[PDB]
């Protein structure tokens, strides 16, 4: 099916009508999304089938057709853009300055933007347009809003 | 059964809507990939 680079919606027809469960990135012939979006299941692109290739529930990442290709990293200083693809709505860039998730294994960037759960897998970009991570895995704060980590994989 | 649909090009947009704060939070990540706040 379609293997052109870009951002894609992950849809299902199992529930009522057509429902958007997430988003993903196509780069170098590899589809990249969050593990909780697909649960490692196969995907369809027109008449073609995309089989999982690599995945990890702890990182909450999965790649299809080949190994993880995205290796750009947040520089710890600059603003970034979330390329939000909300259910039933057009792709939209939103610029923000990331906060920090401080963990026992190191710091990670975090974006404080709230979108439907079906927006999980939407890429976060640097000023060169490079994908520095995916949106959709984080935490709920005092008022009930979400703060997502900038989740990035490792390019072997 | 899941399927994918193209939604756009991956590019930076000059003069996009600029919003959102930058919180510094203490978090923990468990074996199931779930984050939680440590207080
Ligand atoms: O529940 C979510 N994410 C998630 C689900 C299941 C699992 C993980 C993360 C990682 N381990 C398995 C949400 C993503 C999200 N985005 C914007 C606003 C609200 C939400 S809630």
């Amino acid at each position: 099916g379609e293997t052109t680079d870009g951002v894609y919606r992950v849809m299902t027809r199992r529930l009522l009508g057509s429902t958007q469960v997430g988003v993903g990135v196509m780069q170098e012939g590899v589809f990249h999304t969050m593990w909780h979006v697909t649960k490692g299941a196969a995907l369809r692109s027109g008449e073609g089938r995309l089989d999982p290739y690599w995945g990890d529930v702890k990182q909450d990442l999965v790649s299809y057709c080949g190994p993880w290709k995205l290796d750009a990293a947040w520089d710890g200083l600059s603003e970034v853009q979330l390329l939000a693809v909300p259910p039933g709505e057009r792709a939209k860039n939103i610029q923000t300055l990331p906060g920090i998730f401080k963990t026992k294994d190191g710091d990670i960037g975090a974006v404080a933007l709230d979108y439907p759960a079906g927006t999980s897998g939407s890429p976060i970009l640097d000023k060169c347009g490079r994908v520095i991570g995916l949106y959709g895995n984080g935490v709920v704060i005092k008022n009930g809003s979400y703060v997502s980590a900038i989740t990035q994989g490792k390019r072997e | 059964d899941m399927y994918i649909e193209r939604a756009g090009d991956i590019t930076w947009e000059k003069d996009a809507e600029v919003t959102g704060n930058s919180p510094r939070l203490d978090v923990a990540l468990d074996e199931s990939g779930d984050f939680s706040l440590v207080e």
